[PDB]
């Protein structure tokens, strides 16, 4: 059994440099060669380079030739990718992927880690109310948060039917928003109550937020 | 480098029909010799790592079910799948593990094609709580619709706007094949109540008209 887990998720301001560790075991690692691969948050992906234990690091794609640095230790097994200075297009996920040998396919992955470059704080968000043929919409505004993700549920996670939560959008002042929303008949409107509970962990805020109409 | 280019991007069919995909490359992937390419297929779903599904273009892995069957050769590959199930609904690569650089495709989204859906729009006004913090934020929603292409304009005072909502859209609904929409227009406090009447506009091949849902600030 052969597997690759990879270090947590990253929040930096464009300068520093940072490494991510691409661990593995399981039987025969020894032959595996290792490559990575980007995948922006809108795109797809884009291959970077691949590496071997053993140090034939030769190979690079030329839009990441001059960019970035990777690595290897035998000893531990993990293998690294280095930068030498962030922007604010190195936002992205990034994979490790295993193949056995010069010229064969990756077929096991690593989980990812996501890196954000923003050079921006971490700030707790604020939400806001949405109140409105039998079909009434109710939502939260999540408004203004960094860094990602946030969790948002309703009602107690009682509640799961009809209910929409966007991918978060990165605004002009740096920081995110999203909107969850659910449709509930008109003639419920007054007798239920309606409670969103939004988890930032990064900040370590936790809001409830009553929707009502009026 | 080799550069390879996946035939749709965008493709949409129906639940149990078949699917194609090719990629195209500007060298050869054979090497004559053991008469066998080296072009894998990924498959990647919203959230997760890809997984890979052929290897050298017919040679399926572990997990790989019976209904997806690769093909062609030299220059020009197929993926095939037989009969189309909801879990299949992903993005799919093809890349090269012949000459160093490596390449990836492109990206292919395969929808679950359905009777068109008109979208249930909804116009929300701001909070006061917002409006205490500065700032004014008019939500414009668009719920349960087909296809996906579809597109809302917001006008104040019906002057138009624009460049200053950002739009959000959420995948594909595994249980009734739909989508949903919010377009969030931004602005300040003091803009905010220098008009009136806040209209947000949509239009969809769903619907003959374009329907437009609008508010009147108070």
């Amino acid at each position: 059994e052969v597997q690759l887990v990879q270090s947590g998720t990253e929040v930096k301001k464009p300068g520093e440099s940072l490494k991510i560790s691409c661990k593995g075991s399981g039987y025969g690692f020894i032959t595996y060669w290792i490559g990575w691969v980007r995948q922006m948050p809108g795109k797809g992906l884009e291959w970077m380079g691949i590496i071997y234990p053993g140090d034939s690091e030769t190979r690079y794609s030329p839009s990441f030739q001059g960019q970035v640095t990777i690595s290897a230790d035998k000893s531990i097994n993990t293998a690294y990718l280095q930068w030498s200075s962030l922007k604010a297009s190195d936002t992205a996920i990034y994979y490790c992927a295993g193949g056995s040998g010069i010229s064969t396919p990756m077929d096991v992955w690593g989980q990812g880690t996501t890196v954000t470059v923003s050079s921006a704080s971490t700030k707790g968000p604020s939400v806001f109310p949405l109140a409105p043929g039998g079909t009434a919409a109710l939502g939260c505004l999540v408004k203004d948060y960094f860094p990602e993700p946030v969790t948002v549920s309703w009602n107690s996670g009682a509640l799961t039917s009809g209910v929409h939560t966007f991918p978060a959008v990165l605004q002009s002042s740096g920081l995110y928003s999203l909107s969850s929303v659910v449709t509930v008949p008109s003639s419920s409107l007054g007798t239920q109550t309606y409670i969103c509970n939004v988890n930032h962990k990064p900040s370590n805020t936790k809001v409830d937020k009553k929707v009502e109409p009026k | 480098d080799i550069v390879m280019t996946q035939s749709p991007d965008s493709l949409a069919v129906s639940l149990g029909e078949r699917a194609t995909i090719n990629c195209k490359s500007s060298q050869s992937v054979l090497y004559s010799s053991i008469n066998k390419n080296y072009l894998a297929w990924y498959q990647q779903k919203p959230g997760q790592p890809p997984k890979l599904l052929i290897y050298w273009a017919s040679t399926r892995e572990s997990g790989v079910p019976d209904r997806f069957s690769g093909s062609g050769s030299g220059t020009d590959f197929t993926l095939t799948i037989s009969s189309l199930q909801a879990e299949d609904v992903a993005v799919y690569y093809c890349q090269q593990y012949y000459s160093t650089p490596y390449t990836f495709g492109q990206g292919t989204k395969v929808e679950i094609k359905r009777t068109v859906a008109a979208p249930s729009v909804f116009i929300f006004p701001p909070s006061d709580e917002q409006l205490k913090s500065g700032t004014a934020s008019v939500v414009c929603l668009l719920n349960n619709f087909y296809p996906r292409e579809a597109k809302v304009q917001w006008k104040v005072d019906n002057a138009l706007q624009s460049g200053n909502s950002q739009e959000s859209v959420t995948e594909q609904d595994s249980k009734d094949s739909t989508y949903s929409l919010s377009s969030t227009l931004t602005l300040s406090k003091a803009d905010y109540e220098k008009h009136k009447v806040y209209a947000c506009e949509v239009t969809h091949q769903g619907l003959s008209s374009p329907v437009t849902k609008s508010f009147n600030r108070g």
